RNA sequence: AGGACCGAACCGACUAAUGUUGAAAAAUUAGCGGAUGACUUGUGGCUGGGGGUGAAAGGCCAAUCAAACCGGGAGAUAGCU
RNA sequence: GUUUAUUAAAAACACAGCACUGUGCAAACACGAAAGUGGACGUAUACGGUGUGACGCCUGCCCGGUGCCGGAAGGUUAAU
RNA sequence: CUUUAAUGUUUGAUGUUCUAACGUUGACCCGUAAUCCGGGUUGCGGACAGUGUCUGGUGGGUAGUUUGACUGGGGCGGUC
């Protein structure tokens, strides 16, 4: 897909639609991007999409708060 | 947000200070670089009564670095160092000259430099020269090193 | 050199073939020759996505490098055949270091010529260096963009490119179009000329002369439905229209690309 | 000739096979489909 | 040497005649064109629907192609018969 | 030579040949929610488009309009 | 206080340079007697390209639809 995972933040059909309001979409999406975040504990670059409301989000829980709760929801092989 | 410093770096910063940072120096600078710890509240009390001491011990063998950001926004030097005129004599083995490349450098598309006149570059205590190259027929040759702050 | 099918038959009436001594045949080491070299202009999903590809001899890949990172000892040059899948006639080069290159035959041979590769070269046509120990005013071909990329342009026949510039930072070359970028000092290169030149003047004498040549006929627009591609309207013919692209821009000037970045390394467009 | 028919037995069995189709979500629709409506008279997945 | 000539095979269809409640959903019959290459031919594979494919006619795509097939929506709707 | 399979096989299409135009490889372009793929494992004597059609002799006049391209300096003006 | 100077100063331009972001379609190592891929190491580009959201411009490129009626047939003309 093409999802944030932290917030999950996810494509949604929703359109800006017309100026006579007739139907049409184009999609509001997020703003997903690969920041170079990285583990101490296992000590290597752990690199993730996530979007940047997303990254608002991880800096006010704390950094490695969002990131300690992750690991139940891990994405990295 | 906030942080407490961990450096002096820029015009900011004076080894620890409990200042008010934006977005620019998290997340694009000063973090992530190691060079702050967010201040909040329970922070705040933990670094700073730490910090009287990792602060100090630490610090003045380490002034090097904290200069040479400054030096090298600005341009002057190509050599670098994290500890470099803190007992007289410089220390490090970064620089053009004999890493076999090019650093310190974000217009320039060289990625080669030869070694010429050996006095070595961080290792001769005072300035040394290093020669960087754009050509095997044009160069710029420089007098260059790495002190405290 | 080239010569002219005199009028024997129709088809036979105007052909411009060429002939040269170089060519010398025995073929080259078979861990150098790979496969077919027949495409069809498919994806590899399935699908032609361009026309005019399908046709064309059998012939076989041939598996080359230009790149000559080797500076040992020089070399000698063999045998010389014109290498089917590119635009200029190739020779197998031997090193006495146990390598084995190709070269795309750069004018003025002794088949057994030198090569060798430095920071000073042998210093003659046909070998590589970084593009900076040279002069401006050279001409040069296996031009890069990246060392160790290897030769990318200025590969045809007869394909080559001024020094205009190279003091300072960054090399400018004059492309054949006039176009001046500034490529890095670093790059690798070979001096002197590409070899063969009579790619532009064998200029067939049929048109199935053209067709196992790869390619398919190019049928042009206006001899086709509007729909189809515009400026058609069969039975009686039309005409109108400023004139279009199948993608519907405009095909007389209306110039292209911008990337902001490689556009930043070009300095002068064309005329 | 110009004739619709005429047999290939390979593409039959690789094509419009049990397995030839199974791995395909729609060929497995069909397989469904004929075996709930009872048949099992078999276009040739053999 | 030749998109070379003539001319079987073979690949194909311009004429005419016969057939048209045919032997045939395009044939039979007699000519005809090409007939070493822009050739033609086998096998398998690879391209898909508003798409392919097309030396290009809006041609061709399973006796359907300037409007595919199969199932459903559906009792679409018919001021019309 | 190719062609409206199966009533229109040609003066049609195609064509070597001519000219213009785009495009420096991460190419123009094209395909594909994307990744990525074709172009090309080629690369300006190339790759793509447009129009004309061996060969011969030639290809006049007009840039306004329109398009496209160049100059945009300045002025106008949006979101905010 | 201005005109204007300088101090405490604020900020946009350009200018320069940088990495600490961020990309790499350069080189090398290892997973690996996998030219894929990732990380590592190096080089490069570098706050840029680019993308998300918003926005103006363009946009038969594409789509959905419309484009009335009377009438010595309709057109056509006149008419409402």
């Amino acid at each position: 897909s093409r999802v944030c995972q932290v917030t999950g933040k996810r494509p949604v059909t929703g359109n800006n639609r017309s100026h006579a309001l007739n139907a049409t979409k184009r999609r509001f999406l997020p703003n997903l991007h690969s920041h170079r975040f990285w583990v101490e504990s296992e000590k290597r670059f752990v690199t993730l999409r996530v979007s940047a409301k997303g990254m608002r989000v991880i800096d006010k829980k704390g950094i490695d708060t969002v990131l300690a709760e992750l690991r139940a929801r891990g994405e990295k092989y | 947000m906030q942080v407490i410093l961990l450096d002096k770096v820029a015009n900011l910063g004076s080894l620890g200070d409990q200042v008010n940072v934006k977005a620019g120096y998290a997340r694009n600078f000063l973090v992530p670089q190691g060079k702050a710890v967010p201040a909040t509240k329970k922070n705040i009390e933990f670094f700073e009564a730490r910090r009287a001491e990792l602060e100090a011990k630490l610090a003045e063998v380490l002034a090097a670095a904290n200069a040479r950001a400054e030096k090298i926004n600005a341009l002057e030097t190509v050599t670098i160092a994290s500890k470099a005129g803190d007992e007289g004599k410089l220390f490090g083995s970064i620089g053009t000259r004999d890493i076999a490349d090019a650093v310190t450098a974000a217009g320039v598309e060289v990625a080669k430099s030869e070694v010429r006149l050996p006095n070595g570059v961080l290792r001769t205590t005072g300035e040394h020269e290093v020669s960087f190259q754009v050509h095997s027929e044009v160069f710029a040759k420089v007098i260059v090193n790495v002190v405290a702050e | 050199a080239v010569v002219k099918c005199k009028p024997t038959s129709p088809g036979r009436r105007h052909v411009v073939k060429v002939v040269n001594p170089e060519l010398h045949k025995g073929k080259p080491f078979a861990p150098l020759l790979e496969k077919n070299s027949k495409s069809g202009g498919r994806n590899n999903n399935g699908r032609i996505t361009t026309r005019h590809i399908g046709g064309g001899h059998k012939q076989a890949y041939r598996i080359v490098d230009f790149k000559r990172n080797k500076d040992g000892i020089p070399a000698v040059v063999e045998r010389l055949e014109y290498d089917p899948n590119r635009s200029a006639n190739i020779a197998l080069v031997l090193y006495k270091d146990g390598e084995r290159r190709y070269i795309l035959a750069p004018k003025g041979l002794k088949a057994g010529d030198q090569i060798q590769s430095g920071v000073d070269a042998a210093i003659k046509p046909g070998n590589t260096l970084p593009m900076r120990n040279i002069p401006v005013g050279s001409t040069v071909h296996n031009v890069e963009m990246k060392p160790g990329k290897g030769g990318q342009l200025a590969r045809s026949a007869g394909t080559y490119v001024q020094i205009v510039a190279r003091d300072g930072a960054y090399v400018t070359l004059r492309l054949r179009s006039g176009e001046m970028r500034k490529v890095e000092a670093d790059c690798r290169a070979t001096l002197g000329e590409v070899g063969n030149a009579e790619h532009m003047l064998r200029v067939l004498g049929k048109a199935g002369a053209a067709r196992w040549r790869g390619v398919r006929p190019t049928v042009r627009g206006t001899a086709m439905n509007p729909v189809d591609h515009p400026h058609g309207g069969g039975e009686g013919r039309n005409f109108g229209k400023h004139p279009v692209t199948p993608w519907g821009v405009q095909t007389k000037g209306k110039k292209t690309r911008s990337n902001k970045r490689t556009d930043k390394f070009i300095v002068r467009r064309r005329s | 000739m110009k004739r619709t028919f005429q047999p290939s037995v390979l593409k039959r069995n690789r094509s419009h096979g049990f397995r030839a189709r199974m791995a395909t979500k729609n060929g497995r629709q069909v397989l469904a489909r004929r075996r709930a409506k009872g048949r099992a008279r078999l276009t040739v997945s053999k």
